[PDB]
């Protein structure tokens, strides 16, 4: 599978930004898509995961209630609606495909993903 | 007459997930079991209600070939009177089963360097399957008192899970292809006969 | 969780006879294929004999065909091994085994789910 993120750019603290990721190739409907982020000098951080069928979402504590992950099956696209942005949220945001179907959605917080995109820069001020 | 197509079942390139197990009806053909007798490398080949030595001498109204992939530790569940995740929630043989169960290690086909996650099983169900029942639903499983309303969370789980077939797996976690042959004997004319 | 208990083992003169018995616990015995294996001093388990649900077919290892007879009494939950014309090479622990299925590969220990702890047979010259 191939993943291409867009929507990134410079945002005011408190503001709203929507990241997109276009998916092409063999995905599993029972499996999941995810967003992770990396700020400079820091380790990868899980942001959110969504199950392709059903559309149930799981969020890191740091973004819960602020960010929403969604997907359009028609357009083969996953979205990250980034509301109430903070200085802390500055990083490269990456989309990830998980081929593994996990019964517990929370598993996707730590389960190794199989495919990831080049990413899109998000800067909060 | 023309030979039953055991080839299409045993030699299929793709096998079903056990939760979505495949059934092929076999009828109006000669069942020459010599294609199975001439295989030395099945991991198991057992019959129930009939001796494997009698297969070429018997007639049935129909034969059903069920096929799927499970892991090594679960092959013993494909037998009458068994319980566990496969027998309970995925594929249930009756206690009065008449037929044969063949399996083989498919680690060379069904595992891959980064892991093959294509094959699924049902982990959760409200009740056990009846014999030969198939459940392909993906309804969120309510493990608690609070209803899920098709949203996953605490005590609210997706009912299916991938086997993780990595080539470094222990034999218990390696993939096994399974064929179950059910011998149906109704009060009706035989359409599947051995070459005698 | 069927238990199998072998008996009739002991010391016998070469040329002599011995009858082994194995009793299964429970009321399932009729649904089992019954088998005898043996392990001779410093060898692997070897197939000796098997009997199908109805008493036919019977199967025998090459070494014992003509000399040993397997039989079953479903009313007694018992399988018997009649051993005639015993040789020193018949010295072994004899293990009873049972399975609900009759294997095409009837000599493979892995085709039998249930095993006894075995009975010692010693044949002295
Ligand atoms: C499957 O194909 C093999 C050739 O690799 C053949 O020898 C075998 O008999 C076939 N199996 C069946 C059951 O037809």
């Amino acid at each position: 599978v191939q993943l291409v993120e867009s929507g990134g750019g410079l945002m005011q603290a408190g503001g709203s930004l929507r990241l997109s990721c276009a998916v092409s190739g063999r995905t599993f409907s029972t499996a999941a898509m995810g967003w992770f982020r990396q700020a400079p000098g820091k380790e990868r951080e899980f942001v959110a995961a969504i199950r392709w069928s059903g559309g149930s979402a799981y969020y890191a504590d740091s973004v819960k209630g602020r960010f929403t992950i969604s997907r359009d099956k028609a357009k083969n696209t996953v979205y990250l609606q980034m509301n109430s942005l903070k200085y802390e949220d500055t990083a490269v945001y990456y989309c990830a495909s998980y081929q593994a179907t996990r019964s517990l959605l929370s598993d996707y917080a730590t389960w190794p993903y199989d495919y990831w995109g080049q990413g899109t820069q998000v800067t909060v001020s | 007459t023309n030979l039953c197509p055991f080839g299409e079942v045993f030699n299929a390139t793709r096998f079903a997930s056990v939760y979505a197990w495949n059934r092929k009806r076999i009828s109006n053909c000669v069942a020459d079991y010599s294609v199975l007798y001439n295989s030395a490398s099945f991991s198991t080949f057992k019959c129930y209600g009939v001796s494997p030595t009698k297969l070429n001498d018997l007639c049935f109204t129909n034969v059903y070939a069920d096929s799927f992939v499970i892991r090594g530790d679960e092959v013993r569940q494909i037998a009458p009177g068994q319980t566990g995740k496969i027998a309970d929630y995925n594929y249930k043989l009756p206690d009065d089963f008449t037929g044969c169960v063949i399996a083989w290690n498919s680690n060379n086909l069904d595992s891959k360097v980064g892991g093959n996650y294509n094959y699924l099983y049902r982990l959760f169900r409200k009740s056990n399957l009846k014999p030969f029942e198939r459940d392909i639903s993906t309804e969120i499983y309510q493990a608690g008192s609070t209803p899920c309303n098709g949203v996953e969370g605490f005590n609210c789980y997706f009912p299916l899970q991938s086997y993780g077939f990595q080539p470094t797996n222990g034999v218990g976690y390696q993939p096994y292809r399974v064929v179950v042959l059910s011998f149906e004997l109704l009060h009706a004319p035989a359409t599947v006969c051995g070459p005698k | 969780q069927v238990q199998l208990v072998e008996s009739g083992g002991g010391l016998v003169q070469a040329g002599g006879s011995l009858r082994l018995a194995c009793i299964a616990s429970g009321r399932t015995f009729h649904s089992y294929v019954m088998a005898w294996f043996r392990q001779a001093p410093g060898k692997e388990r070897e197939f000796v004999a098997a009997i199908s649900w109805s008493s036919t077919p019977t199967y025998y290892g090459e070494s014992v065909k003509g000399r040993f007879t397997i039989s079953r009494d479903n009313a007694k939950n018992t399988v018997y091994l009649q051993m005639n014309r015993l040789k020193p090479e018949d010295t072994a622990v004899y293990f009873c085994a049972a399975d609900r299925g009759e294997s095409y590969y009837y000599t493979r220990p892995t085709e039998y789910e249930f095993w006894g702890q075995g009975t010692q047979v010693t044949v002295s010259s």
